[PDB]
């Protein structure tokens, strides 16, 4: 048992979880960033 | 809220960032304006929501 802190000191899974929401939430803030070919991008 | 030319909406306050001695105002990332310098005082001041 004391040989597994040596094999962390793995979690991929983990962090995976991490990035595939943070990505998502980069996007969808970055997307408000288009004209989607209008005369602009902002309604004021 | 306006600084000459730039247009928006939020609380204003001390900042503790250093621009260049040329830049007027920064960004966060995914690029949203998040601190000015005043003009007048040319003071960095932050923009919260």
């Amino acid at each position: 048992i004391g040989k597994i802190q040596d094999s962390l000191s793995a979690l991929g899974k983990l962090q995976d979880v991490v990035n595939h929401n943070a990505q998502a939430l980069n996007t969808l803030v970055k997307q408000l960033s288009s004209k989607f070919g209008a005369i602009s991008s902002v309604l004021n | 809220f306006n600084f000459n030319g730039l247009t928006g909406t939020g609380v204003l306050t001390e900042s503790n960032k250093k621009f260049l001695p040329f830049q007027q105002f920064g960004r966060d990332i995914a690029d949203t304006t998040d601190a000015v310098r005043d003009p007048q005082t040319l003071e960095i001041l932050d923009i919260t929501p």
